[PDB]
This record gives structure tokens, C-alpha cells and sequence, in this order.
RNA sequence: CCCUAUAACUUAAUCU
RNA sequence: AGAUUAAGUUAU
């Protein structure tokens, strides 16, 4: 059947085209495209321009005190606020868990979920 | 002592003697030269100047020198002459003309040069040496590079095992960078003075001051013109490794002022590169497009592309990509990719954009699926510490870790083995080729070597040389467009990436689509770009290394197009025997021993050759890889336009050589090299294999002293090539004729990818007229970014023994009824490997698939010619076992060994 | 001798790939780098000490006995 | 699963390793490790005690052979988490089970 | 979840 | 002798 499967993956992909805008909001995404001269922007900068959540992946204890230290921090132009810390494994690993002499017990790289203040 | 008070002169220098007494020093210097009688860029001897050393208030020795030209009167003369009309430019070195009592002889003296030119500098990187390497290390010592003691550590030089030279190298930037402004300064003055001439580089010091008046003519004033195409294009090499224009990334050009905060939403730089280009390259008289969709053939587009990477590392790395617009569709807000913003090619607008539309085809469906822009747009943003490379987004809330399992044993076949006798202590057969596990690390950490890939600019004139004979190496072949109707794809049942992979395999959207929507989506990708994702896969497969192999799967809407693109043209070359690239010959039946009789051909004192491409798909440059999509789309002169053919080379661009990288859930970006499950990787890779070798016969024929060449027609071989590479800007097309036969006559040439074995002249080669393992490793070094060790390489002196290694396959002379033919045979350890460990619990049944063993026998059949018996035993091993599965199961041939005999005869 | 290190090096990290060691990051990437050196091996006294590494996280869980085997 | 456990113990016996031996008949009598064990003198080795005769069979004084090894024994906890010392222990103590013992290679 | 592209070869089952 | 399908093997 060449009808049957192909009215079934174009089903699929207006479920997965349809799905996706409904994952971002246009807030600030107007007011990225706008503020260009042709409407017309780079795709690397709307992530990191219009994103409510940032993933963080640290594969040493080095590299986290570098860069995630304390609650909230600096990136991309913005302060984002840890929402969770999980490991190799995706177990929750606590703030006070991540220190210099704990860092063998934990499974690294630890993926750090913050978002945007 | 005499002569050395009026050498020292007003300027007030303390003066040591570098020579002796008032002679003429001799010392041995790189020069790019062009007479009647010699052309060349080559090391010379210079016995025309006394040098003296200039020393400090504290006798420690300065880096300024005092050179002193003795020469003819009319000379002198002239020098005085043009020195007076660019008397007053700050790019001339000061002189000092006077006459002395050596009998009176006529003395030019140039004050407070350096003690190497701007020629050692590029001679010192482009045919680079170690164990020979003295001119560089000084220049890298002298100008505070480095220390001394930095080479002590071994493989200091090694782009690979010592990334830290590349710091090292960009401390010469701002020298560079110096120079280049100059040699502007000086061109203007030559320019307003009336003044014609060559800018050479052996003229220019390391502090950038110029020189060597003496073949300088003069004219009326505003009409000077000075040459530099053989200037600027054999230094466009060390631009971009020593990273000269870094200081243009900062604020007022200045390397102590904070870096220019660019816009993010920046995009089109095509003012910023005009201006990089007036004040950089402002004499260089080809036109240059910033934006290569202006080009007129495909010389300008490699012409203009090799601008644009070099002023491409200048721009913020966010502002390369896919550009992307808000469309409306169906009433409804929607994000895709108008456009694409490339490193190499500049801006690309797409031509058929829809700002509204009430619904969706199945054709824009797929087109707007395979649009990284929607998966970019809805994803988290992504710092990824782990790697170096460009982080876009990801796409879930997890990262992925993928492992590789081990390899499964084949308990039956190992004991089997045993019983035979193998696999004793101190035997020549052992076990190598394991399945190596791999830990949740693994695909990142291979995702990592692409750090090895960097923004390499090339000698374009030298280029746009080699593109042409290497043209000349694809003239059998017959290509162009076809149908939809007419591609042939072999597995069906393969992935079609992502995000096509959720939904079905390459079988649905090749029964979904109809022909016509097929050729639709061909004739939108000759109009339009579509970037596309990669998907990177581990690969579970059996080695001799613990290092992960992934593959790179690339996603169907690319790939459609692409059969339907170069699917005639590689199906031409897989059909041709006889040829240089012999992908599609077998090597069954004969055909090996034809292979190697075809590359043996008529070479007059025949030696073998075959070298090694260190990280191939991962180091090979933006720039090569255009070339060689350029180089096979060449076929298509009839079929398509010119726009037409630019619109497929920008989708071959966004698509397999700088794009999105699917990797765990997460998008990264590529930086380039080579996807792995691009449609036409492995012809691509034989036209740079070609490419690369091409360019080493002309960096040995340009590199040899045209006076010790003894055979005149060498020699003038010599004088043209220079001529047709810097001197000539048509296609000269005789010429072309006439190397390309060349070195089919010294050096022949059996290609499949990156592996190849050449057939040369040894009395050439050790004269220096075709290339040989040092030419390679130079050419790699400054072209590949790469240091190829002669541990991987091989010479053979012997034919009657073949090749060392081909295509992992040894060569054996052995005699066959009653001829002497070439059979090939591989690692024993390699067959008794996939004997001993499999990757299905299913296929260590061995009762059930008697067709692998049977496989694997025919694979170590000609193990039987061999010398060693622990070799010879591995055939028999397989015989008796495949004897023992085929009646403890229960076509009794599987054991008798005419079966196997039968495959390496020529009676097909 | 060294081929029969390397052959139940084989087996055993098989056998700890369907124990689910892999559910453990911090265990699998140890048992893998014990797995590849032993499979690297030139002289068989590194194979064994490393092969009786590798068996102690077979033995360090209860979920083989030792009995019935 | 059982018949890759089976020929692996089939080619783990074909081995004839003193080191493999000692490791496997100890776990047959509850001698098991609760970590990795180690091929350097730094990291800490942790095996449980089943009873006092395979404590008496397993080491002797402060010293501790194990894995075709010596092991100078720096730590014992019993059960309830009490720290032992070495002294402490002899078989009229032995009631007074499965007992750790943290030691470092010789 | 997930396993690419190209080329060669063997076996089996079908249609001429 | 040619083609189609499926399984497998090697190379890159
Ligand atoms: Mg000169
Ligand atoms: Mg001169
Ligand atoms: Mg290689
Ligand atoms: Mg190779
Ligand atoms: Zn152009
Ligand atoms: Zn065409």
C-alpha cells in the first residue's frame, strides 16, 4: 500500500509540524524577527535568544565551578536560576551534593536544567 | 675595518662582521624566481651581499642586519633612481648607496633587516621537514613564538598529538598581518611614483620592509602597476595558519582593545568583507564576489570561496547557518529557512519562498521536516562543556547516552580452532580483531575530532592549476540529470534520518512520493536550499583499535536529490575498468591482477608508493571538498544552468559539509569534512585523494633547482608550469594536455577513496621531479593541517612482490596453472576474528549460516599460496569446519577447494 | 593462554552487559576499560590482573550464586 | 543468560588462574568483595566475613590473603555498623554476623 | 530510541 | 544465460 502509509506519515508529520509551535511561545520570537532589518534572523540566535530553559552539560567537577556555581548564573547574555541537577545515570542530584571532595560518587557529566530569570 | 665604518654610515649601529673581512657572505635562501632560464619558488644559494650583525649596548645580538649588495654599475644606478622616487614610503627598507676601494665597486647597503625574508617563512611551512626544520624553529625562537626548549618535547610539530602548536603559530599572526599591510603601502607608492614591477616575497623581510629595486621599471607617475598574484598566492597558506587576521576581530584593530561586540541578529557581513578585502588584498586584480551566487563559473566560485574562508574567521560564529523567516501557512505561525549564510559561499537567498500558503503539500511536508529551523526553534538551549564545537539546541530534556556492547563468542568454531592446533604461545597467527565495548562517553568524544578540521585558506593560483589536470582524470565518464524514474537504490530498507526515522525506513518515502513529486523536489533543490540534519550512529562493528567508529546518517530529502544528481556519473565510474579510480572493480576473477597491471603500466624504473591520510573525513578542508563536488558536477553542463548548478553545490554545502549534527537528542554544528553516509563520499574522496596527489608532483616540480634539471624537456616542463600557475590566468589547455600526460607516464596512480598506490620513476623521484613521501608530507602539512608519519607509509623497490597494502588486502605473486598472477590475501587474524566473534547470538548457532564460514573461506583462500603454514592452515581450518557444520546439520564442493580456486581465475 | 583471557574477557563483560551494569554509568565505563586493556594485552600478567578485576563485579553482586554454576 | 553464565564458568575453570580460583571458591562460601578490587596499594578493599572459619581460612593476624595477594587489614565493622578492632575478634567473640573488612595491598 | 552511503561477492527462493 | 526477492560476507 503506497496510499494508505502515505496519507499515514503525512498524518504524522502535521502531527509533529503542528505539535512544535505549540512548544515555543511567540513573545519573544515577534520581537526577535521584528527587530531585524528584512525579517530575517539566524537560526543559532533564536535558541539562545528566545529559549526558556537552558541544559548544561559538565563532565567535571572543574568545569561546574567554572561555570554553574552557585544557584543561579551567567550565560548567553542572561541569568538563569538551577532548576535540577541530574547525572550519567538521570538521578536528581542535590546542590549540596556537587562538591570537590563528593565529585568521585557522582556519575559525571551531571546535565544541569536552569531557566531563564 | 675600513669598510665596515662606511657600512655602519650616519645611523649610528654597532656592526659586527657576519661574513669575514670585506667578502661576500654566501648563504642559502628560499627564493620565488622567474627568469628564462630558471622558474621556480626554491631553495638558492646567495653569494651576492655581505651581511653584518648589528649588536645592542650590551653586545647581545640584535635581529637587525646590514645587508650589503655588490652588483654590476647600471644596477646601481637604477637602484639609486627608484630608492629615490620611494624614498619617502615607510614600507621601503632605508638604503645607503656608496663606492668603495675593493680593487672602486659600487655598494648598495640595506640597514637594519632581518636576518630571514618573508620567503624563508613561507618556504619554512610549505615544505616542511622535521629533522630538517632549522629555518623555522629560528623564525619561531627569534620572534618569542616559543622557547627553544619547547621542541625538546616530541612531536611538537604534530597538528594532532600536540594542538598547542597552532598557539604557537598564530604568535607569528600579527607579523603577518604587518606584512600584508606593508606590502599595501608599498604598492600605493609604486603606484603613485609610476613605478612597474613584481612584488616577490624574498624582497619583504619578517619586519615588512621591501627591497631589491633592481628589476623595477619606471613610467609616468599615477600609472604604476605592480604584480602580485605570485605574492599574495604563496602566502595565502600562512594566513590562515598563523591566523593573521585575528587582530580584525577586535576593537580598532587592536589586539590589546576587547573583541567587537557584533549583533546576534547580524547576518550578511558582505560590507565588512569588501572592506577586509580593500585593505588587505586591495592590488589583487581579479574581481571577488563576497556573496559566491554572483560568481560566473566555477573558477570564480573556488577563487571567491577561498576569500571568504580566510575573512570568514573575522565574523561571529552565530551568525553562519540557516537563515530563518516566520511564514504563515494555513493562518498559523510556522519558522523555516529562507536562506543559508555560509563561511565559504557567503548569502544565499532561497528564490521560491511562500509567505502565505492555506495548506501543505506532501512535497513541503517533507521539505519543512527536514528543516532544522523547526527542531532549533522548539528545543532548549544547549552548553555542551564536553566538546569544543558549536552547540545549537536540545532537542528533549535528556542527553542520550549510548554504549556499544561487546562482541558475541563463537565458543564451537574457537574450540574447533584449538583442536586443530591454533592459537599457541609464540605463533605467528594470534587474535587482534575484537568488538570493542564502548561507554556512554563514546559518541561525543568521537564528535569531538572534529576539532581537527580547521578554516584553511589555499594557494588559489596553484589550486586553480590542480583543478584542471585533475579534470583531466575524470574525462572518461559520462554524467548529468536523470529522472526519478531512472536512480537505482540498492537497499530500500535502510534509515532515512532525522526526523524521517520515527515514521518508517528509506522504503516509505521512496513509495509515498511519486516520481513527480521526486522530480519536484529535485527541480526545488536547483533553486532553493534546503538544510538538513545528520544523524550520528555508533557503529558495532569488528577492529584492531579501541577507538569508536560513528557513522553518519544522512536524511532522505538530501539524499533523493542526490541520487538523482550524481547518480549517472557515479554509476559511469563504477562501470570502468582500466581507470584511475577503480571503485567498482572486483577483485575476483583476475581482477586484482589486472588492477595491478594497469597501475604498473609503462613506468621506466618502477617503484611503489602508498601513503596514509591521517583523520580523513574529519581533517579535510572546506576548501578541497568544494572542489571536489565542483569537479564532479562538471558533467552537468548540458542538463543545468549556471544558477542551477550553484543552487546543488549550496544544498551539498548545507547539507553534508557544514550542517546541523543530530548527536544524542541535541544539535551541533558541523565544522566540516566528510559525512560518512553522504551519497557520493567515497568518489568524492577519490577526487581528493587525486587532488592532493596532483598538487605534490607540482610542489616537487616547483621546488627543484631548474639549473641541476639535466633533461631539457623537464626543465621547460618547469618554466610553463610556473607560467600557468602565476603568470597566466586563462586555462591553458595544452599545457594541461601536457602534464596530465606527464604524469601518467611517472607517475601512475591506482585510487580507491583515501587509499591509492602509485607506480613512479625512481631516477625522477630521487632528482625531484615527481613527488615522492616528503612532497606528501609537505602537502598534507600546510593543505590537509595534518602531519602524516612515514610509519604509516610505504615504498616497495620489488614488483614482483606487489603493493604492501591496499584496501587491507597483501599482494602474493603466485603461479596459477600456468601463468604468474597477483592474488590478494588478508590479515589471518582478521578472518580467524570474525570466525571467533560475531555481533548476533543468531549467527553463533553455526549450523544455521554455513554462508558466512562460506564467505570467510573465500576470503582466505589464497592464504594457501603463502610461505608460512600457520597462514595456510587458516583456509583448511575453515574448510574442515564448514565440512563439520554442513553434515552434523544434515553441495559437498564447500569443502573441496576447486570452489574457492575457482574464484581467483579469470574465466569469470 | 592469552587467547583464552581474551575470550572469557569476551564472555564476561557479555555476561555483565545482560546483568545490567550498563543501568550504572560509573560501573559500565570501568568494566569497558577493563574489557578493551584486557583485550589490548601483550604479556598475560596484566591480562590476569585485570581479568580478576573484571570478575569481582560479576562476584560483587548477588544476582549470580556461585553454587549452582 | 544461563547458558552464556555456564560457558563462561566452563572457560573460567579451563583458566586453572590461582587468582580466579581463590576469588571464585570464596564466593562460594560467602567471602564476597562489596567493590572493585583494585590493582593498586591506594584504593580501599572491601570484603564481607561470612563466619570465623573462613575468617580463620581468609587471614591470619593483621595480614590478609586475597586474590593471590597480600593485604595488610586496616579496618573491620561488624554488622551493626560498631567498628571492630582485630583483637576484638576471636570465635568466642564470633557470637558476641557478616562482618567488612576495609584493607590496602601489600 | 537507534544502526549511513558506495562497491564487490556468495547462497537460497522466484520469473523468463 | 538474464532479471527479481531475501539472507550473509568483504572493502572504503
Ligand atoms: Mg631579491
Ligand atoms: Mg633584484
Ligand atoms: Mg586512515
Ligand atoms: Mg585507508
Ligand atoms: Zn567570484
Ligand atoms: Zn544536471
Amino acid at each position: 500500500r503506497s496510499e494508505d502509509k502515505r496519507a499515514k506519515v503525512t498524518s504524522a508529520m502535521q502531527t509533529m509540524l503542528f505539535t512544535m509551535l505549540r512548544k515555543l511561545d511567540n513573545d519573544a520570537l515577534n520581537n526577535i524577527i521584528n527587530n531585524a532589518r528584512d525579517g530575517c534572523v539566524p537560526l543559532n540566535i533564536i535558541p539562545l535568544t528566545t529559549a526558556a530553559k537552558l541544559m548544561v552539560v559538565i563532565p567535571d567537577y572543574n568545569t561546574y565551578k567554572n561555570t554553574c556555581d552557585g544557584t543561579t548564573f551567567t550565560y548567553a547574555s542572561a541569568l538563569w536560576e538551577i532548576q535540577q541537577v541530574v547525572d550519567a545515570d538521570s538521578k536528581i542530584v542535590q546542590l549540596s551534593e556537587i562538591s570537590m571532595d563528593n565529585s568521585p560518587n557522582l556519575a559525571w557529566p551531571l546535565i544541569v536544567t536552569a531557566l531563564r530569570a | 675595518q675600513s669598510f665596515l665604518n662606511r657600512v655602519c654610515g650616519v645611523s649610528a649601529a654597532r656592526l659586527t662582521p657576519c661574513g669575514t673581512g670585506t667578502s661576500t657572505d654566501v648563504v642559502y635562501r628560499a627564493f620565488d624566481i622567474y627568469n628564462d632560464k630558471v622558474a621556480g619558488f626554491a631553495k638558492f644559494l646567495k653569494t651576492n651581499c655581505c651581511r653584518f650583525q648589528e649588536k645592542d649596548e650590551d653586545d647581545n645580538l640584535i635581529d637587525s642586519y646590514f645587508v650589503v649588495k655588490r652588483h654590476t654599475f647600471s644596477n646601481y644606478q637604477h637602484e639609486e633612481t627608484i630608492y629615490n622616487l620611494l624614498k619617502d614610503c615607510p614600507a621601503v627598507a632605508k638604503h645607503d648607496f656608496f663606492k668603495f676601494r675593493i680593487d672602486m665597486v659600487p655598494h648598495i647597503s640595506r640597514q637594519r633587516l632581518t636576518k630571514y625574508t618573508m620567503a624563508d617563512l613561507v618556504y619554512a611551512l610549505r615544505h616542511f621537514d622535521e629533522g630538517n626544520c632549522d629555518t623555522l624553529k629560528e623564525i619561531l625562537v627569534t620572534y618569542n613564538c616559543c622557547d627553544d626548549d619547547y621542541f625538546n618535547k616530541k612531536d611538537w610539530y604534530d597538528f594532532v598529538e600536540n594542538p598547542d602548536i597552532l598557539r604557537v603559530y598564530a604568535n607569528l599572526g600579527e607579523r603577518v598581518r604587518q606584512a600584508l599591510l606593508k606590502t599595501v603601502q608599498f604598492c600605493d607608492a609604486m603606484r603613485n611614483a609610476g613605478i612597474v614591477g613584481v612584488l616577490t616575497l624574498d624582497n619583504q623581510d619578517l619586519n615588512g620592509n621591501w627591497y631589491d629595486f633592481g628589476d623595477f621599471i619606471q613610467t609616468t607617475p599615477g600609472s604604476g602597476v605592480p604584480v602580485v598574484d605570485s605574492y599574495y598566492s604563496l602566502l595565502m597558506p600562512i594566513l590562515t595558519l598563523t591566523r593573521a587576521l585575528t587582530a580584525e576581530s577586535h576593537v580598532d584593530t587592536d589586539l590589546t582593545k576587547p573583541y567587537i561586540k557584533w549583533d546576534l541578529l547580524k547576518y550578511d557581513f558582505t560590507e565588512e568583507r569588501l572592506k577586509l578585502f580593500d585593505r588587505y588584498f586591495k592590488y589583487w586584480d581579479q574581481t571577488y564576489h563576497p556573496n559566491c551566487v554572483n560568481c560566473l563559473d566555477d573558477r570564480c566560485i573556488l577563487h571567491c570561496a577561498n576569500f571568504n574562508v580566510l575573512f570568514s574567521t573575522v565574523f561571529p560564529p552565530t551568525s553562519f547557518g540557516p537563515l530563518v523567516r516566520k511564514i504563515f501557512v494555513d493562518g498559523v505561525p510556522f519558522v523555516v529557512s529562507t536562506g543559508y549564510h555560509f563561511r565559504e559561499l557567503g548569502v544565499v537567498h532561497n528564490q521560491d519562498v511562500n509567505l502565505h500558503s492555506s495548506r501543505l503539500s506532501f512535497k513541503e511536508l517533507l521539505v519543512y521536516a527536514a528543516d532544522p529551523a523547526m527542531h532549533a526553534a522548539s528545543g532548549n538551549l544547549l552548553l555542551d562543556k564536553r566538546t569544543t564545537c558549536f552547540s545549537v539546541a536540545a532537542l528533549t530534556n535528556n542527553v542520550a547516552f549510548q554504549t556499544v556492547k561487546p562482541g558475541n563468542f563463537n565458543k564451537d568454531f574457537y574450540d574447533f580452532a584449538v583442536s586443530k592446533g591454533f592459537f599457541k604461545e609464540g605463533s605467528s597467527v594470534e587474535l587482534k580483531h575484537f568488538f570493542f565495548a564502548q561507554d556512554g562517553n563514546a559518541a561525543i568524544s568521537d564528535y569531538d575530532y572534529y576539532r581537527y578540521n580547521l578554516p584553511t585558506m589555499c594557494d588559489i593560483r596553484q589550486l586553480l592549476f590542480v583543478v584542471e589536470v585533475v579534470d583531466k582524470y575524470f574525462d572518461c565518464y559520462d554524467g548529468g540529470c536523470i529522472n526519478a524514474n531512472q536512480v537505482i537504490v540498492n537497499n530500500l530498507d535502510k534509515s532515512a534520518g532525522f526526523p524521517f526515522n520515527k515514521w518508517g525506513k528509506a522504503r516509505l518515502y521512496y513509495d509515498s512520493m511519486s516520481y513527480e513529486d521526486q522530480d519536484a523536489l529535485f527541480a526545488y533543490t536547483k533553486r532553493n536550499v534546503i538544510p538538513t540534519i545528520t544523524q550520528m550512529n555508533l557503529k558495532y562493528a569488528i577492529s584492531a583499535k579501541n577507538r569508536a567508529r560513528t557513522v553518519a546518517g544522512v536524511s532522505i530529502c538530501s539524499t533523493m536529490t542526490n541520487r538523482q544528481f550524481h547518480q549517472k556519473l557515479l554509476k559511469s565510474i563504477a562501470a570502468t575498468r582500466g581507470a584511475t579510480v577503480v571503485i567498482g572493480t572486483s577483485k575476483f576473477y583476475g581482477g586484482w591482477h589486472n588492477m595491478l597491471k594497469t597501475v604498473y603500466s609503462d613506468v621506466e624504473n618502477p617503484h611503489l608508493m602508498g601513503w596514509d591520510y591521517p583523520k580523513c573525513d574529519r581533517a579535510m578542508p572546506n576548501m578541497l571538498r568544494i572542489m571536489a563536488s565542483l569537479v564532479l558536477a562538471r558533467k552537468h553542463t548540458t542538463c543545468c544552468s549556471l544558477s542551477h548548478r550553484f543552487y546543488r553545490l549550496a544544498n551539498e554545502c548545507a547539507q553534508v559539509l557544514s550542517e546541523m549534527v543530530m548527536c544524542g537528542g541535541s544539535l551541533y554544528v558541523k565544522p566540516g569534512g566528510t559525512s560518512s553516509g553522504d551519497a557520493t563520499t567515497a568518489y568524492a574522496n577519490s577526487v581528493f585523494n587525486i587532488c592532493q596527489a596532483v598538487t605534490a608532483n607540482v610542489n616537487a616540480l616547483l621546488s627543484t633547482d631548474g639549473n641541476k634539471i639535466a633533461d631539457k624537456y623537464v626543465r621547460n616542463l618547469q618554466h610553463r608550469l610556473y607560467e600557468c600557475l602565476y603568470r597566466n590566468r586563462d586555462v591553458d589547455t595544452d599545457f594541461v594536455n601536457e602534464f596530465y600526460a606527464y604524469l601518467r607516464k611517472h607517475f601512475s596512480m591506482m585510487i580507491l577513496s583515501d587509499d591509492a598506490v602509485v607506480c613512479f620513476n625512481s631516477t625522477y623521484a630521487s632528482q625531484g621531479l615527481v613527488a615522492s613521501i616528503k612532497n606528501f608530507k609537505s602537502v598534507l602539512y600546510y593543505q590537509n593541517n595534518v602531519f602524516m608519519s612515514e610509519a604509516k607509509c610505504w615504498t616497495e623497490t620489488d614488483l614482483t612482490k606487489g603493493p604492501h597494502e591496499f584496501c587491507s588486502q597483501h599482494t602474493m605473486l603466485v603461479k596459477q596453472g600456468d601463468d604468474y598472477v597477483y592474488l590478494p590475501y588478508p590479515d589471518p587474524s582478521r578472518i580467524l576474528g570474525a570466525g571467533c566473534f560475531v555481533d548476533d547470538i543468531v549467527k553463533t548457532d553455526g549450523t544455521l549460516m554455513i554462508e558466512r564460514f562460506v564467505s570467510l573461506a573465500i576470503d582466505a583462500y589464497p592464504l594457501t599460496k603463502h610461505p608460512n603454514q600457520e597462514y595456510a592452515d587458516v583456509f583448511h581450518l575453515y574448510l574442515q569446519y564448514i565440512r563439520k557444520l554442513h553434515d552434523e546439520l544434515t553441495t559437498s564442493r564447500y569443502w573441496e577447494p576447486e570452489f574457492y580456486e575457482a574464484m581467483y581465475t579469470p574465466h569469470t | 593462554k592469552m587467547s583464552d583471557v581474551k575470550c572469557t574477557s569476551v564472555v564476561l563483560l557479555s555476561v555483565l552487559q545482560q546483568l545490567r551494569v550498563e543501568s550504572s554509568s560509573k560501573l559500565w565505563a570501568q568494566c569497558v576499560q577493563l574489557h578493551n586493556d584486557i583485550l589490548l594485552a601483550k604479556d598475560t600478567t596484566e591480562a590476569f590482573e585485570k581479568m580478576v578485576s573484571l570478575l569481582s563485579v560479576l562476584l560483587s553482586m548477588q544476582g549470580a550464586v556461585d553454587i549452582n554454576k
